[PDB]
């Protein structure tokens, strides 16, 4: 009577069809059954990493006892699962909880071999009294049956520490599945998610969601990882199955927003962007109608959009908009890095490759060191590459290895071993890529680093993933590693390579991509830097209505008297502020150069006055 | 009825316009509605560096529910924000806390899913024991109680990721900070509220 | 005088919540003043529960909480727990020079004549 | 007719630190 | 004055964090007009190297400065006994009304390769971890002080590598993982190289 | 003797508050004396920290005595307290003072040994 | 034979020699034993391309054209594995994103003295 009060009944819910089929895993079912039919010590315990399915094995056993495919002495047993939550409730008196436990064990004693007790997550029993000890004469007499299932590390922390009980437990390792069997599991679960929603599921989704979740999402285990993408793509489609779709929604909300702001200001400007956005939203709307005039199930693309929206990693089917980007990408990237066309054509050649699905599955997608003399653009290039992959330039993960000059400073990027001072804190590299890995990593001046950090970057490359002093393996399999230097600094093309072979080990140069070598600058390719500096200067002081008028003789004169092919384009950026900035900075706070003015510059034989 | 005594009610405060207007961020609202309406394991967690707006998303969800822009099976489901500070008020004896928590869970499950619970700063849910905070573990994975949370990014890996049995039953929804261009729109939106409190 | 004797499980938390409900109850009168506020962090050593109980109350501006901690006992405790760090504004009090310290000294020359009649 | 009144507890175990001991390399 | 405007925002961001960023509202432009001649009451001569130090202050208070660079990072050297330390304590006199509120570190002691750690901190797990650096935790409090570097010759060429991202970026790190910004301090480097070159 | 029985929360704190309240309960005639006070910094588990407002307000007189080697390792690293103490320095004496002191203690050992 | 075993014997501090058994010599990159490496790499690349139903036909003249920049018996066969994805990979990637290499099609190899276009 008390088991009816406190505990539960799987067999009650088993006869009502209130579970799901456990198609698969015959071996562990037969193992647990055969251990349970022993004369003595029939206490099985399932131990395995979480999420592989351990409750589902006991549910399949309950289904099989209801059906009757079991061997001999397992007819009509009605497996009862206890409820340790309700055991401790309102028992605020002295000798009450042990008497409730004694009443339940007395209710277990009378029936001979029917009831199979099933305590789930049995590592709570070690405490939970102040009690919880009245098991030893019970298991010393074979009455209790005690099927259970804990997780992997939580077993050895409590129970093996408290080893007086573990001799009365036979163990079973639960094995995780692979990619092949997960598809056969997902075929047996399609028939329920069709019923819970108003959707149908193509088997292409059941192929692609099992394949695509193996590479990208690396935190979980296979059986329940694959259910998530299907079960949430169904919800996304059910959102779109309702009356009006997406995008159009995006644009409607956006134009309503800009409308709000604009009318509140009543800026022009936005007035234009309103109109343009109204043109677009019009076009799409018409297109929508057209299509209608001319989907109700999940396809391949919905799994791709779920895995793209979550975890930040873009992986779709090249949805018609980035084809405008990835072919124009050279000219669009050459708006901030002038010259170095042979280098842009090789940096661009590692994004179009890995975007189009031809690249290697265990490799960082870009890993290439580029070097030469100074003032060329080898630092400006990375902050120009990360200007349209992210559409903002402050979203770069940048470390500087000009500070790691000695041996022990590895630990500010790999974390301390556990049990030390900094273990709350963690590393600065490991715990900044595990949070949404897609970013671009830099290494400013890899030369002056100590030559033992490099034996950490050997398994950053060539494997894809690294360990830390905490117990995780974060993977860099889809980042873009970039290394900079100034090595050689005077070699034509080969003394640089001799210096690189002298300083780096050959088994580190072997693992890279094409080591680029930059060339410098040219007199004609300097004027295009000059007018970019001047337009950036105008954009800086665009806040006081103070535009400029530079005549082409003055812009020509800026190219000449700061030129030298030994410091790059750095002296020009000082010469601009030595010519303009002195006189402008003095006169601007001296009155008379007030707002709403287009001040010119004119050529003088030494300066250029205002 | 027991949730009257250990909870606030954000929907009841939203129904008199006592919440600051939430402007921006359609993507995170659509993502929360997508995750919260699946079949099993339906409980997201908002995660981001602090100050970027994570309470603002849940208040925007409450505004959008009371307005009614949601799909069909999300309409008129009040968001009852729970507590764990007020629940361990009188808890001296050996069984009162677990009784109180089981009363709360029974009162939630007794409904038909009409309630969306909201534990803000759920990195305190591990403790309060002495076991406790472990009897909620079977209820999460079955899919009954809908739970929305908000942690900082660096208390998460200290209090929750240590306890890997729990964190499998969540859905991490990352929230990143905006740029300047959206902040100008946010500041144009919230301009009217401070002009009324300070008469300027 | 609030963690005074609290060896029972819920004894501290209802005490603190009673103090906070008394502060919240009155009509915006009471401005609290906690001196040496780095002791907020490690309040109830149970598993962090106490100290960050008042975190959903400072964001709405319900208790005005003027505090005063030193410079170097701040980036050891409060910057460690940066969810609290953005609730607090900061006022930087640097030392004066001699030219005003003379004026500060000249006004306190009355209480020392009382305690020592010289 | 008395009660139980389950009392609380407090735990502590400190951390170590290492020193590097550079070598003058000649 | 019946509404807020773009000036009081600058007043708030001045009075908090201590950085003077206003408009020079008619009072202190009278000071910065006379700075090549006000500074001459304590330094005599050296006229071509006061008209440049007196220029990285005026162009940084007009708003023409490069917003990701220190406002002035220049190195002056020469023979001994000239006034190259007296100048760098005299331009810290009217900016601060004192002469002891500057970050005066001395790199005459960093002969070996492992005194980097006293100005950059220590990586976690080691003995002095919660101490920061000596260069780092004197800027993060008030990010406006002028910084000296006395006799940079004697440092081993490893300290220059630490100093290399101070210039032209403005940020470095420490053990705790914070990037302290040197975007609006005036770095000053002294030397005595050659001391009589033609 | 004040951390004798404590494996709880708030056990040491009440035991300390009763002593401070018995000090300031009385009038000013309970000059205290904590010898070897370098064990006042730790003993937390936050403790040794109810005493900081009481020091710089003039309540307990607190003659202390630390050795110089243990001082700069345990107190000067924790500089909130070091402005709550005046540092009376005691240097070692010379020879003739020690001869006077040894003439002082000639009486006692003759009682302790009949020589 | 001599210098290798002389360096080997010296780095075995005690008792690593007579308690293992005999030591063998590598047999590096050779012209006869080079073909099946390229077979394994091309089977790997076909595994990478069979998802979108595209496959390859590789002839033996191209398979020995790659053997010029695939022999180098000092560093090893790793620039071969790089050049497989260098020469084939960029041409295939340029063609595959702009349409025109529609699914179900095969790709043949076509030898050139420096490239191999398709
Ligand atoms: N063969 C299978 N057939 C159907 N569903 C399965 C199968 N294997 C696993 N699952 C599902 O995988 C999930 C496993 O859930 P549980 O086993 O209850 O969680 P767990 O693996 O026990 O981890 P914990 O420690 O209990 S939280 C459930 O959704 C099961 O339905
Ligand atoms: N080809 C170029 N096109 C446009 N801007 C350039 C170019 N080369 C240099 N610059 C400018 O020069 C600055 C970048 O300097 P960098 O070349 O990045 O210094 P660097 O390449 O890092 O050399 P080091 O040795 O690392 S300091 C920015 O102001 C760029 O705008
Ligand atoms: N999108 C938004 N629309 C309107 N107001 C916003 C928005 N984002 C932020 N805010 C406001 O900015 C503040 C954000 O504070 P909170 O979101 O409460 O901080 P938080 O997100 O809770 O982060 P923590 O770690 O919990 S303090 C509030 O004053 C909001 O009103
Ligand atoms: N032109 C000058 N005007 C005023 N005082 C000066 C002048 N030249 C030197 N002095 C004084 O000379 C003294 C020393 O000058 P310092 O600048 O301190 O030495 P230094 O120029 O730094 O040379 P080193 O390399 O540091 S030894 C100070 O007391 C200065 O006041």
């Amino acid at each position: 009577q008390a088991l009816q009060k406190y505990s539960t009944d799987l067999t009650a819910r088993a006869r009502e069809g209130k579970l799901d089929p456990v198609i698969g895993r015959d071996n562990e079912i037969r193992r647990v059954v055969q251990v349970l039919s022993r004369r003595t010590k029939n206490n099985p315990v399932l131990i395995g990493e979480p999420g592989v399915g351990k409750t589902a094995i006991v549910e399949g056993l309950a289904q099989r006892i209801v059906a009757g495919d079991v061997p001999e002495s397992l007819r009509d047993k009605t497996i009862v699962a206890l409820d340790l939550g309700s055991m401790v409730a309102g028992s605020k008196y002295r000798g009450e909880f042990e008497e409730r436990l004694k009443a339940v064990l007395d209710d277990i004693k009378n029936s001979a071999g029917q009831i199979i007790t099933f305590i789930d997550e049995l590592h709570t029993i070690v405490g939970a009294g102040a009690a919880g000890n009245m098991i030893k004469p019970m298991l010393a007499r074979g009455e209790l049956r005690l099927v259970g299932a804990t997780t992997l590390d939580e077993y050895r922390k409590h129970i093996e520490k408290d080893a007086a009980l573990e001799r009365r437990f036979q163990q079973v390792y639960v094995g995780e599945p692979s990619v092949e069997d997960t598809i056969g599991i997902l075929r047996g679960l399609k028939d329920r998610y069709e019923v819970h929603h108003g959707v149908r599921i193509t088997d292409s989704a059941l192929v692609a969601a099992a394949t695509l979740s193996d590479r990208y999402i690396t935190a979980r285990f296979l059986p329940d990882k694959a259910i998530d993408l299907v079960d949430e793509a169904a919800s996304r489609l059910r959102m779109e199955i309702d009356s009006r779709p997406v995008e159009i929604d995006e644009v409607e909300r956006l134009v309503r927003r800009l409308e709000i702001e604009e009318m509140a200001l009543s800026l022009a400007k936005l007035r234009s962007e309103l109109a343009d956005q109204k043109e677009k939203l019009a076009e799409l709307t018409t297109r929508w109608q057209n299509e209608k005039n001319a989907k109700e199930e999940v396809g391949p693309d919905d799994i791709a959009d779920v895995v793209s929206a979550w975890t930040g990693i873009p992986a779709g089917r090249l949805l018609e908009g980035e084809t405008a980007k990835l072919l124009r990408m050279e000219d669009e990237l050459g708006k901030r890095v002038i010259g170095q066309k042979a280098a842009v054509t090789a940096v661009s050649d590692a994004v179009r490759r890995s975007r189009a699905g031809v690249s290697d599955p265990n490799r960082p997608t870009g890993a290439f060191m580029f070097l030469g003399p100074t003032g060329v653009g080898k630092t400006e290039l990375a902050k120009a590459l990360a200007d349209f992959l992210f559409d903002d330039e402050r979203a770069m993960v940048r470390i500087d290895m000009s500070e790691y000059g000695e041996k022990h400073t590895v630990a500010r990027l790999i974390g301390a071993p556990p049990g030390y001072v900094g273990y709350e804190a963690g590393g600065q590299l490991t715990e900044a890529v595990r949070r949404r890995p897609y970013t671009v990593v830099l290494f400013d001046e890899i030369e002056k680093a100590h030559p033992d950090v490099f034996d950490v970057l050997l398994q950053v490359l060539d494997e894809g993933r690294l360990t830390d002093g905490h117990g995780r393996t974060v993977d860099f399999r889809n980042t873009i590693l970039i290394l900079t230097s100034n090595l050689g600094s005077g070699g034509s093309a080969e003394q640089v390579l001799a210096a690189v072979r002298a300083t780096f080990k050959p088994e580190f140069i072997n693992r890279l991509d094409d080591v680029l070598i930059f060339e410098g600058l040219n007199p004609e390719e300097l004027v295009r830097i000059v007018d970019i500096q001047l337009a950036q200067l105008g954009k800086r002081l665009a806040q006081r209505r103070l535009q400029l008028q530079v005549s082409l003789p003055a812009k020509r004169w800026l190219a000449q008297r700061g030129f030298d092919p030994v410091y790059g384009a750095r002296p020009l950026r000082r010469l601009v502020q030595q010519a303009i900035g002195d006189q402008l900075a003095k006169m601007l706070l001296a009155g008379q150069v007030h707002d709403g003015d287009t001040v010119p510059v004119n050529v003088s034989p030494d300066a250029d006055s205002l | 009825q027991a949730l009257q005594k250990y909870s606030t009610d954000l929907t009841a405060r939203a129904r008199e316009g006592k919440l600051d207007p939430v402007i921006g961020r359609d993507n995170e609202i659509r993502r929360v509605v997508q995750v919260l309406s699946r079949r099993t394991k339906n409980n997201p967690v908002l995660i981001g560096e602090p100050g970027v707006g994570k309470t603002a998303i849940v208040e925007g969800l409450a505004q959008r529910i009371v307005a009614g822009d949601v799909p069909e099976s999300l309409r008129d489901k009040t968001i009852v924000a729970l507590d764990l500070g007020s629940m361990v008020a009188g808890s001296k004896y050996r069984g009162e806390f677990e009784e109180r928590l089981k009363a709360v869970l029974d009162d939630i499950k007794n409904s038909a899913g009409q309630i969306i619970t909201f534990i803000d700063e759920l990195h305190t849910i591990v403790g309060a024991g002495a076991d406790a905070g472990n009897m909620i573990k079977p209820m999460l994975a079955r899919g009954e109680l809908r739970l929305v949370g908000a942690t900082t990014l660096d208390e998460y890996r200290k209090h929750i990721e240590k306890d890997a049995a729990l964190e499998r039953r969540f859905q991490q929804v990352y929230v990143g900070e905006p740029s300047v261009e959206d902040t100008i729109g946010i500041l144009r939106g919230l301009k009217d509220r401070y002009e009324v409190h300070h008469g300027v | 005088s609030m963690v005074a004797g609290s060896k029972y499980r819920g004894e501290f938390e209802e005490r603190l919540k009673a103090v906070l409900d008394d502060i919240k109850n009155s009509a915006g009168q009471i401005i609290t003043f906690i001196d040496e506020l780095h002791t907020i962090v490690g309040a109830g050593a149970t598993a962090m529960d106490a100290g960050n109980m008042i975190k959903p109350m400072l964001a709405r501006g319900e208790l005005r909480l003027v505090g005063a901690t030193t410079l170097d006992e701040y980036r050891k405790h409060i910057e460690k727990d940066a969810a609290l760090e953005r609730r607090f504004q900061q006022v930087y009090v640097g030392e004066p020079s001699v030219e005003d310290t003379i004026g500060i000294l000249r006004g306190l020359k009355d209480r020392y004549e009382v305690h020592h009649g010289v | 007719a008395a009660a139980a009144a389950a009392a609380a507890a407090a735990a502590a175990a400190a951390a170590a630190a290492a020193a590097a001991a550079a070598a003058a390399a000649a």
